[PDB]
C-alpha cells in the first residue's frame, strides 16, 4: 500500500531566522509527490538516510521508535519511548523483548523531556547526521480517513540529540506512514513573521526549475532558460603505447 | 598516562563547558604550538560549536608532517589533516615517558598503504599489502607486507628519534548554537545607543533594541539579503533584539 | 649491533628443545630473525625466519610441521622450539640477523649479523 | 509474496556485453539497497555490486570494479547490471538479492530471486 | 636449486693471492649471491653481499664478481687469519641455500 | 577486502550427529557474520545473522557463536534434510565476501 | 641608514628569526616586521660560548603578558602574574620568574 | 644527575653552619633546590627553596629568619646556612631537586632526586 | 595538614605481596601525592610520583593508587632489597609535607 504525500515533509533546514524572503537552500527532503508508504499493524525498515513518519494513531497506540543497528544486544541502539507524562529517550546495549526491553547495559546517553505525542496527524522527521540524531514535528488537524493531508505546512526542530552513533535501520514501537528523504533543492518561502508558508521542490517538473531559477513563486507568460543539457560519456578508453620493456631507474638507484 | 599509537589515534569530543587556551600557550612546556585559521592570541575571545582534541604519539623528526598540505608515511597514511583545517597542533617531548631501554615496541605507525587517507580518516586494519601483482592471501612474504612497524622508542636515541606526544585541537564553527566559549566575562546589556557588541562570538557595531520578530525557540540569530546579522537572541535573557547601524 | 644465544643442551630421541637468541644494538621489530643449523662437520642449513611485529613466520619444506618459531618484543628476544627430536638433530644452532622483504636494496637476501651459535646433542 | 524476478540472461562472446535485469514485487523496493550476486558452475558464492536506496551510491567487487555497472529505477521497481567487457571467468548464475545487512543497507529481511544464467564462449 | 663450490679444498702460502669458485644449477642474480667466512669455532660472518659488495667491517683484501650460473671469491693476499672455510650463498623461491663450503 | 576461510571444506555426518563448522576471517569483523545454507539448483537461505542472531523459521537445532575472527556454525543434532552447503558471508566493510563453502553429506 | 642587531640563541632557534614566525623568541625577545627587508646571519658558536658545567650568562624571556611588536626590546624582570591573583613582586605558585 | 653534598660538621649553640650543593647533569637554572632535614630515629622536614635564575627563596615557618639559602650558577652549586644553633638541629641535612612552579605537570610537587646527606651534629 | 601513615611498621617473607597506607587530614589532589624509599644509611629516593606513576628506574614490582584522603603503595613481590623505610609525601598551600614514615 502507497499514498502520495504531496508537499508533506517540509522543516526548517536551520536555526537562522528569515522573513519576507524566497530562499534556495540544499538539504535532505522528502520529494514531492513521492510514494510513501502506508503500513499496518510490524516490519523492521531501513533507515536510509533519513525517515519521515507520520499517524494519525492516538498517543497510546503508537509509543516511540527504536533506531540502530542490529538492535540487539551486541551494540548500541537509540530507544525513544513516551508515556503519559514524559519523554525518556536512552541509547543503551539494549536486549529488546519479543515493557520494551529486559535488559539496558552500557548505558552512554539519557535524556527526558515532554512528550512527544476529526482526529490530528503527526508527522516527523528522523535525521542522523554527525553524530546529532535530529527530530523535527507538527501536529495538526486531520478530516481525511485513507490518505494524507494537502497544504502545506513546516515542521519545527524539537530535540537535537549527541548520540555518537550509527543507525540503518529503525522499528515503530506499539496505521502509519514512511517516506525516505533525498539530497534535493528546494525554494522556501518565508512570510513576514519568518514562518515558511510554502516551497517549491526544483526537480519536481520543468514549471519548478522554472520558478526556482526565477526566485519567483509566479511565472508570468514567456521562454525562460532554465538549464543546460550535456550528454555524459558512456565510457572510458586508454590507448597507451604497446612498448614493453622497464625503464632503468633501479640501475641508477643502486649504483 | 597512556597515549595512543598515531595510526589508532584517539579522538576526544570537548562540548558545553569553557575553554580557557592561555593557560596552554603560555606554558613553558611544549616544544611545538602552532594554529591554522586563527591565531592563538584570540583563542580566548571566540566560541566554537565543538572542539576535538586528538591525541597520538610519533618520532621527532615528524612532527612537522602534522600540518596542512603535508606529505609523508604520517600525514600519508596515519593522520592527516585538511587544507581548510582551523585548529592548534601542540607537541611535547616525553623521552622520560616512552623511552625504556632496549627499545618500547608499543608505539605503531603505518608503512603500507593502497592510497592516502582522507583527512580525519582512521584505519586500523592489519591487513597483508599486496606490493605485487599476486594476491597474498593473508600471508606475509615476497611482495607481502606486514602493514604497520614499531618506533622502538629507547632514552639515548638522537632528538629526530625520540618520542613526542602530541594534541591536535580543532575548532568546529557551524551555523549552530556554540557550546565551547573562551572566559570572558559579560557585561550589561545596552540599548538604544549606538555600542560595539559580542553576542556568543557574534560581534559588531551598531544600535541594540527590543524586537517584534517572532522567533521560535530554536532559532538564535536573524539575517539580511547581505549575510549580515540583523536581529540576535541574547543568550541569558533570550531576549529578541534588533540590530541597526549607528 | 649484538646476538646472543642460550647454552648448550643434550637431549633424548622424541623430545623438544628450545633456543632463545636476544638482540640488542637495533630495533628489534626493523629485522627478521632466521635460524640457520650446522651439523658436525658439514655445511649451513636454513630452517625458517620469523618476523616479530607481525609474529609471522616461514618454514623449510624440512622442518615443516617439525619446528615452532616465536618472538618477545619486551625483552627483544627470538626462540626456536623443535619437536620430535632425532639423532641427525645435532648441531650448532645458529640465530641470523635480515632484512624484512620490503628492504629496496634486497637486504633480504643475506644475513649480516650471527649469533654465536648453540649446540644441541640428541 | 515477495519475489525478485532476474532476466536478460543467455549466451554471448567473450568481449561482449550484456544487460540482467530483477523486477522486484512484494515489497518496499525504493527502501532497501540492493546486491548482485554470482555463482560459477561448481564454485561458491560471489559478491558483485551493491547499490544504495536513492540509487545515489554505488559498490562493486575488485574482480567486476570498471567492467561492471549497477543502477535502479524506483519507479519500474526494477535493478540492472550492465556488463561489459565479459570474459570467459564471468560465467556465472547471476542473483538479485537483498542481503541482511546491520551496518550498511539496514535491511533486516533477507530476499533472493530464483537466479539467471550468463554464458561466455 | 643446487649451489657448487669448488675446490673442496685449497692450499697456498700466506701473503699469496687466493681464488673460490660457486656455480649455480640455475640463474641467480647478482643481488641474491652472498659469501661468508668461517674460522675455526666459530658462527659464520658476511664478508660480501651483492655479489660484489663488501660488508662492514671487512678488508678491501676481498673482493667479489660473477653473474648468471658463475661466481668467484678473490682473497689478494692472505693473513694466517683467512685460512678458513668459505661459503657461497644463494636468495629465490622464498628460500635461502648455501654451498657445500670450501677450506682454504 | 576481508579474506574468509571455512574448515573443513566437506564433512560425513549421520542423523543425530552434532556438526561444526568452523569460520575464520582475516580481519577483526566483530559479530557481523551471516550464515547460509544452500542446497542444489537453489538460492542460499539465510540461517544466522549478527553471529548469532538466529532468523525466524530456522529449527532450534541450529545455533551459532563467536566474535573477532573466530565464529562457529553448529548443528547439534542433524536431520536427513540438513544435507546443504554451508557458507558464511562478512558484511563489517565493502565489499562483501563469502566463504569457500562446507558441504555436508551423509 | 642601516641597524645591525646581535644576539645568542640556541640552533633550533635560528628559524624563529624570520618574518611571520611565532615562538618563544619571535614573541617574546626578538620579532621581525612583516615587510622586513634586510639579511639575518648566523653562524655556530659552540668553541667561544659553551663551557663545562654550563655557561648560565645567555638568557631569554620565557613569559610575558603580550607578544613584542617589530624591533621592540624588553629588559625587565618583574613577576608574571600566570594566575589571577596578584604577586607583589614575589615568585611563587602561579608567580614566575620571567627569565 | 648527580648531587653532591659536603662533609659532616660538628658545631655549638648559637653558632652557624653552612652546607653545600653541588649539581651536574642538568640546566642548573631550570630547577629549584629544596632543603631537607633529618634529625636521628625521625622522618623528614622541608626547610625552604631556592631558585638559581632568580635568586628567589621560600622557607617554612619554623626556619623563618633563622636560615638562609643561596646560589652560585658558575660553579652549579647551592648553600644552606642555619643560624643561633641548637642541639635539636642534629640531624641529616639534603639538599633534593624539585621543578619549578610553571611546571605544566606539577613537577614542583614532588622531589626527583637527592644528594647523600649530610649530617651536622650541634 | 597532617599525613598520617600505617602500619608503623610491616612484617613479612620475601617475595610476598605489602601494601601500606597514607591518610590525610583533609583533600589532596593526586597530582600532589608521592612516596618515597628510604634504605639503612641512604638519602631517601622517589618511587611514585602523582599517586600512581612511578619515578624513572623503579621496577614495575611498585604500584601506588588513591584519591581524596587516602592512598596506597604496593609492593607485589618483595626483595630482600625492599625491606626498607618507606613515606608519602604531600604538596599543597605553598609548602611539602611528609609522612612519619612505616618501617617494611
Ligand atoms: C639493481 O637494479 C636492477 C634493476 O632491477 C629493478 O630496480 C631494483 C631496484 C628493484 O626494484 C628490482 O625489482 C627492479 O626490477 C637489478 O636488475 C634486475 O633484478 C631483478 C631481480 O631482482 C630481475 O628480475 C630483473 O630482470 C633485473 N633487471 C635487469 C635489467 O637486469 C639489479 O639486480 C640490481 N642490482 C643490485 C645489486 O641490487
Ligand atoms: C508511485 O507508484 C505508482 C504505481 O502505483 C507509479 O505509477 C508512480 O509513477 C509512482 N510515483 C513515483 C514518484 O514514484
Ligand atoms: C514516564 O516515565 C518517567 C521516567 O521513567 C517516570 O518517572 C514517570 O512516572 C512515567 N509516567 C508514568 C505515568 O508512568
Ligand atoms: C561496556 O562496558 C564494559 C565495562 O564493563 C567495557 O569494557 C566495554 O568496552 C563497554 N563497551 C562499550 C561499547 O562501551
Ligand atoms: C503574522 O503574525 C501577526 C501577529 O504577530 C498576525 O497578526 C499576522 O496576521 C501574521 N501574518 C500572517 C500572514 O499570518
Ligand atoms: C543563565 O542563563 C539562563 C538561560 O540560558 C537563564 O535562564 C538564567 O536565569 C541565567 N542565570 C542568571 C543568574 O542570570
Ligand atoms: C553510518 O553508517 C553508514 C553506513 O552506510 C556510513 O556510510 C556512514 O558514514 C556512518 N556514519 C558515520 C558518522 O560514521
Amino acid at each position: 500500500a502507497y499514498t502520495n504525500s504531496f508537499t508533506r515533509g517540509v522543516y526548517y533546514p536551520d536555526k537562522v531566522f528569515r522573513s519576507s524572503v524566497l530562499h534556495s537552500t540544499q538539504d535532505l527532503f522528502l520529494p514531492f509527490f513521492s510514494n510513501v508508504t502506508w503500513f499496518h499493524a510490524n516490519p523492521v525498515l531501513p533507515f536510509n538516510d533519513g525517515v519521515y513518519f507520520a499517524s494519525t494513531e492516538k498517543s497510546n497506540i503508537i509509543r516511540g521508535w527504536i533506531f540502530g543497528t542490529t538492535l540487539d544486544s551486541k551494540t548500541q541502539s537509540l530507544l525513544i519511548v513516551n508515556n503519559a507524562t514524559n519523554v525518556v529517550i536512552k541509547v543503551c546495549e539494549f536486549q529488546f523483548c519479543n515493557r520494551v526491553y529486559s535488559s539496558a547495559n552500557n548505558c552512554t546517553f539519557e535524556y527526558v523531556s515532554q512528550p512527544f505525542l476529526f482526529k490530528n496527524l503527526r508527522e516527523f522527521v528522523f535525521k542522523n547526521i554527525d553524530g546529532y540524531f535530529k527530530i523535527y514535528s507538527k501536529h495538526t488537524p486531520i478530516n481525511l480517513v485513507r490518505d494524507l493531508p494537502q497544504g502545506f505546512s513546516a515542521l519545527e526542530p524539537l530535540v537535537d540529540l549527541p548520540i555518537g552513533i550509527n543507525i540503518t535501520r529503525f522499528q515503530t514501537l506499539l496505521a502509519y506512514y514512511v517516506g525516505y528523504l533525498q539530497p534535493r533543492t528546494f525554494l522556501l518561502k518565508y512570510n513576514e513573521n519568518g514562518t515558511i508558508t510554502d516551497a517549491v521542490d526544483c526537480a519536481l517538473d520543468p514549471l519548478s526549475e522554472t520558478k526556482c531559477t526565477l526566485k519567483s513563486f509566479t511565472v508570468e507568460k514567456g521562454i525562460y532558460q532554465t538549464s543546460n543539457f550535456r550528454v555524459q560519456p558512456t565510457e572510458s578508453i586508454v590507448r597507451f603505447p604497446n612498448i614493453t620493456n622497464l625503464c632503468p631507474f633501479g640501475e641508477v638507484f643502486n649504483a | 598516562t597512556r597515549f595512543a599509537s598515531v595510526y589508532a589515534w584517539n579522538r576526544k569530543r570537548i562540548s558545553n563547558c569553557v575553554a580557557d587556551y592561555s593557560v596552554l600557550y603560555n606554558s613553558a612546556s611544549f616544544s611545538t604550538f602552532k594554529c591554522y585559521g586563527v591565531s592563538p592570541t584570540k583563542l580566548n575571545d571566540l566560541c566554537f560549536t565543538n572542539v576535538y582534541a586528538d591525541s597520538f604519539v610519533i618520532r621527532g623528526d615528524e612532527v612537522r608532517q602534522i600540518a596542512p598540505g603535508q606529505t609523508g608515511k604520517i600525514a600519508d597514511y596515519n593522520y592527516k589533516l585538511p587544507d581548510d583545517f582551523t585548529g592548534c597542533v601542540i607537541a611535547w617531548n616525553s623521552n622520560n615517558l616512552d623511552s625504556k631501554v632496549g627499545g618500547n615496541y608499543n608505539y605503531r605507525y603505518r608503512l603500507f598503504r593502497k592510497s592516502n587517507l582522507k583527512p580525519f580518516e582512521r584505519d586500523i586494519s592489519t591487513e597483508i599489502y599486496q606490493a605485487g601483482s599476486t594476491p597474498c592471501n593473508g600471508v606475509e612474504g615476497f611482495n607481502c607486507y606486514f602493514p604497520l612497524q614499531s618506533y622502538g622508542f629507547q632514552p639515548t636515541n638522537g632528538v629526530g628519534y625520540q618520542p613526542y606526544r602530541v594534541v591536535v585541537l580543532s575548532f568546529e564553527l557551524l551555523h549552530a548554537p556554540a557550546t565551547v566559549c573562551g572566559p570572558k566575562k559579560s557585561t550589561n546589556l545596552v540599548k538604544n545607543k549606538c555600542v560595539n557588541f559580542n553576542f556568543n562570538g557574534l560581534t559588531g557595531t551598531g544600535v541594540l533594541t527590543e524586537s517584534n520578530k517572532k522567533f521560535l525557540p530554536f532559532q538564535q540569530f536573524g539575517r539580511d539579503i547581505a549575510d549580515t546579522t540583523d536581529a540576535v537572541r541574547d543568550p541569558q535573557t533570550l531576549e529578541i533584539l534588533d540590530i541597526t547601524p549607528c | 649491533v649484538q646476538l646472543v644465544q642460550s647454552g648448550a643442551e643434550v637431549k633424548k630421541p622424541g623430545a623438544s628443545v628450545k633456543v632463545s637468541c636476544k638482540a640488542s644494538g637495533y630495533t628489534f621489530t626493523g629485522y627478521y630473525m632466521h635460524w640457520v643449523r650446522q651439523a658436525p662437520g658439514q655445511g649451513l642449513e636454513w630452517m625458517g625466519w620469523i618476523n616479530p611485529i607481525s609474529s609471522g613466520t616461514s618454514y623449510a619444506q624440512t622442518f615443516q610441521g617439525r619446528v615452532t618459531m616465536t618472538s618477545d618484543t619486551s625483552i627483544t628476544t627470538a626462540y626456536m622450539e623443535l619437536s620430535r627430536l632425532r639423532s641427525d638433530d645435532t648441531a650448532v644452532y645458529y640465530c641470523a640477523r635480515a632484512a624484512p622483504f620490503y628492504d629496496f636494496w634486497s637486504g633480504y637476501s643475506y644475513f649480516d649479523y650471527w649469533g654465536q651459535g648453540t649446540l644441541v646433542t640428541v | 509474496e515477495v519475489q525478485l524476478v532476474e532476466s536478460g540472461g543467455g549466451v554471448v562472446q567473450p568481449g561482449g556485453s550484456l544487460r540482467l535485469s530483477c523486477a522486484a514485487s512484494g515489497f518496499t523496493f525504493n527502501s532497501y539497497g540492493m546486491h548482485w550476486v554470482r555463482q560459477a558452475p561448481g564454485k561458491g558464492l560471489e559478491w558483485v555490486a551493491f547499490i544504495r536506496y536513492d540509487g545515489g551510491n554505488k559498490y562493486y567487487a575488485d574482480s567486476v570494479k570498471g567492467r561492471f555497472t549497477i543502477s535502479r529505477d524506483n519507479s519500474k521497481n526494477t535493478l540492472y547490471l550492465q556488463m561489459k567487457s565479459l570474459r570467459a571467468e564471468d560465467t556465472a548464475v547471476y542473483y538479485c538479492a537483498n542481503l541482511k545487512d546491520s551496518r550498511y543497507s539496514g535491511s533486516y529481511y533477507d530476499y533472493w530471486g530464483q537466479g539467471t544464467l550468463v554464458t561466455v564462449s | 636449486i643446487v649451489m657448487m663450490q669448488s675446490p673442496g679444498t685449497l692450499s697456498l702460502s700466506p701473503g699469496e693471492r687466493a681464488t673460490l669458485s660457486c656455480r649455480a644449477s640455475q640463474s641467480v642474480s647478482s643481488s641474491y649471491l652472498a659469501w661468508y667466512q668461517q674460522k675455526p669455532g666459530q658462527a659464520p660472518r658476511l664478508l660480501i653481499y651483492g655479489a660484489s659488495s663488501r660488508a662492514t667491517g671487512i678488508p678491501d683484501r676481498f673482493s667479489g664478481s660473477g653473474s648468471g650460473t658463475d661466481f668467484t671469491l678473490t682473497i689478494s693476499r692472505l693473513e694466517p687469519e683467512d685460512f678458513a672455510v668459505y661459503y657461497c650463498q644463494q636468495y629465490g623461491s622464498s628460500a635461502w641455500t648455501f654451498g657445500q663450503g670450501t677450506k682454504v | 577486502v576481508i579474506w574468509m576461510t571455512q574448515s573443513p571444506s566437506s564433512l560425513s555426518a549421520s542423523v543425530g550427529d552434532r556438526v561444526t563448522i568452523t569460520c575464520q576471517a582475516s580481519q577483526d569483523i566483530r559479530f557481523y557474520l551471516n550464515w547460509y545454507q544452500q542446497k542444489p539448483g537453489k538460492a542460499p537461505k539465510l540461517l544466522i545473522s549478527d553471529a548469532s542472531n538466529m532468523e525466524t523459521g530456522v529449527p532450534s537445532r541450529f545455533s551459532g557463536s563467536g566474535s573477532g575472527t573466530d565464529f562457529t556454525f553448529t548443528i547439534s543434532s542433524l536431520q536427513p534434510e540438513d544435507i546443504a552447503t554451508y557458507y558464511c558471508q562478512q558484511y563489517d566493510n565493502l565489499p562483501f565476501t563469502f566463504g569457500p563453502g562446507t558441504k555436508v553429506d551423509f
